[PDB]
RNA sequence: UGCGAUAACGAACGAGACCUUAACCUACUAAAUAGGGUUGCUGGCACUUGCCGGUUGACUCUUCUUAGAGGGACUAUCGGU
């Protein structure tokens, strides 16, 4: 049973959180940067650590996950959900035609307002469910 | 520390634990083992131009 | 004995191998690695294990002596 | 780009590790030493013949961790490896032993430089330090240069009539290239450029261009001579080697994808070399770590994590 | 033990970490209270130069030895699941 312990896992966050770059990847690297960093007492307890946050960041590498989204993944979405690849158009124009509106809908928008771009259905009720 | 106490009715037996902190403890290790403090981070700022300082 | 031989086994193995590394060429040494673990009996890894101990309440490590509960 | 199309040609297959840094002698071309993170450190010779470009021929065994970066002397007979045991090793590469053994570091050494006399030896180490050292073992100039880890320090070599001082520039992870001077014996100018974190900055053949480039994933390269700005390339992924070339104004670059080539001033991203994997899945596929010109400027050589020095050669189109 | 799902959130103890020992080090520091190499004298051989020895006679080494300081494994790399 290799389950990396929970205090360890934690670690490993915290250590994403603060430092997402200046830590590249591979394993040896990472455990110097841990060990430059975080005052851990024991080695095993570090090795554990650089090990945990090598993980985390293959798995970045392979997109993000849940409890690790610290500052440049953030920039990251945030610049996608600004420039989406939608929209071309406006869009939800009147693109095809003038609306398909019901019946009902079209009398709504006599009530309301005065003149728009309408299509009328017919409303099939429709048997059964 | 362990103590026992002769009485009238008996002993009484009194055991005290004290733990020391960590920081205050100078011989062997300064903190716990599990525990990983990390140091908080430097802020630096990108690019300003390419630019040189000479001597 | 048999674990003596088995370490001058080992020691014949290694020492061919620095011979080479040594004062030969690099080529070979890496043929002959090949070849041992093709017939890998150990030889050039060293075995990984040593015994473990008797820890009290049985007469081995793993075994214990005999409950009787009658 | 004109004419030359790289081909793979030859694959050695002596290490099982990163192959971190290779280094063919000024003198003589035959050589490639490899030094790799499984401790060895590997001398090649070139054969040219059918696939085996090259083929071993001494391995030093005498490290107790990682050799990060090779440097072999002027004439070919020594090298000087930079381990992460907090040493360097002097070798005699034709014999197949030591001699020197540098002891003084505190932490391990990423980057050595030999000066081109085969004299005065330069290191720099994860210790916020570069240490100046003989051709026998001993600590004589110690530079103060930052204040985070110093990843790569590089000798420029000089043609025009002799100053005195030899020139090097030394890399970091303080986001500061800083390029110095060995008889004023200290600074020559600092090369605040980068944005991430810079992991090579190589001097070209030339000495007055100096190309720097880490995990940005753009490589400023700097005017040494003239101390001033230059050109900054991006190349998308995290840059792990640079390379120049004799044979023209190249730049080769190794990214996380592959291995970028370009032309210095006329900047043009020319070709792109990726060799073939079995199985594999995304984001991962084994890039080159290292990398090295010949003094031909004709076969180049590629230090990957698969533990293979990939061989490219020259070949015209038409 | 974690991942998840969640009127629960973040915590402590216990487990883990820890410690000792068992494994690796032709990389360091060391030794006639640990072991070898050359050589002196010296025993026997074949009798060419070579083979086994015995002597704390010299000189030098640290692989095995010990045991100090460190590293080294983190499930590492790749494949599926
Ligand atoms: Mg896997």
């Amino acid at each position: 049973g290799r389950v990396r312990t929970k205090t360890v896992k934690r670690a490993s966050k915290a250590l994403i959180e603060k430092y997402y770059p200046k830590l590249t990847m591979d394993f040896q690297t990472n455990k110097r940067l841990c060990d430059e960093i975080a005052t851990i007492q024991s080695k095993r307890l570090r090795n554990k650590i650089a090990g945990y946050t090598t993980h985390l960041m293959k798995r970045i590498q392979k997109g993000p996950v849940r409890g690790i989204s610290f500052k440049l993944q953030e920039e990251e979405r945030e610049r996608k959900d600004q420039y989406v690849p939608d929209v071309s158009a406006l869009d939800l124009s009147h693109s095809n035609d003038v609306l398909n509106v019901d019946t009902q809908t079209a009398e709504l928008v006599n009530s309301l307002g005065l003149k728009l771009p309408l299509s009328v259905s017919s409303v099939s009720a429709v048997r059964d469910r | 520390a362990t103590r026992h106490v002769l009485l009238r009715q008996g002993v009484l037996g009194i055991k005290v634990k004290i733990m020391k902190d960590p920081s205050r403890n100078t011989s062997g290790p300064k903190a716990l083992p599990d525990a990983v403090t990390i140091i908080e981070p430097k802020e630096e700022e990108p690019v300003l131009e390419p630019s040189v300082k000479d001597y | 004995h048999v674990s003596q031989v088995y370490a001058i086994r080992q020691a014949i193995a290694k020492g061919l191998v620095a011979y080479h590394q040594k004062f030969v060429d690099e080529q070979s040494k890496n043929e002959l690695k090949k070849a041992f673990t093709s017939y890998d009996r150990t030889l050039l890894i060293a075995d990984s294990r040593r015994p473990e101990p008797k820890k009290f309440g049985g007469r081995g490590a793993r075994s214990r002596f005999q409950k009787s509960y009658r | 780009s004109s004419n030359i199309m790289l081909v793979l040609r030859g694959t050695l297959e002596g290490h099982n590790g990163w192959v971190t840094s290779l280094s063919t002698s000024a003198a003589q071309p035959n050589l490639l030493v490899s030094g790799s993170r499984d401790k060895t450190l590997i001398s090649w010779r070139l054969t040219e013949n059918e696939q085996q470009f090259g083929v071993p021929v001494r391995s030093y065994k005498g490290h107790s961790h990682i050799v990060q970066d090779v440097v072999v002397s002027a004439d070919g007979n020594y090298a000087v490896s930079a381990s992460w045991d907090k040493t360097l090793r002097l070798w005699n590469l034709a014999t197949g032993n030591s001699e020197a053994r540098f002891v003084g570091h505190t932490g391990d050494v990423l980057s050595v430089a030999i000066d081109a006399n085969s004299s005065k030896i330069i290191s720099a180490s994860r210790d916020k330090t570069i240490r100046v050292w003989n051709t026998v073992g001993d600590c004589a100039y110690v530079l103060l240069g930052h204040t985070d880890w110093v990843t790569k320090v590089r000798v420029a070599p000089k043609n025009l009539v002799d100053d005195g001082r030899i020139t090097f520039v030394s890399a970091g992870m303080d986001k500061i290239v800083r390029s110095w001077s060995l008889n004023s014996y200290r600074i020559e100018a600092d090369f605040i450029g980068h944005n991430n974190y810079i992991n090579v900055v190589q001097p070209s053949p030339d000495g007055s261009l100096a190309a720097s480039a880490g995990k940005d994933g753009q490589i400023y390269v700097w005017n040494l001579k003239h101390k001033s700005a230059f050109m900054n390339f991006d190349a998308k992924d995290e840059v792990f080697a640079l390379a120049f070339s004799p044979s023209r104004f190249w730049l080769t670059a190794a990214t996380a994808s592959g291995i970028k080539i370009y032309d210095l001033e006329n900047e043009v991203l020319i070709d792109e070399l990726k060799p073939e994997f079995a199985g594999y899945t995304k984001a991962q596929d084994p890039h080159a770590v290292s990398l090295a010109w010949s003094a031909d400027g004709q076969t180049l050589f590629a230090g990957y994590t698969d533990n293979v020095i990939r061989v490219w050669q020259v070949m015209t189109a038409n």
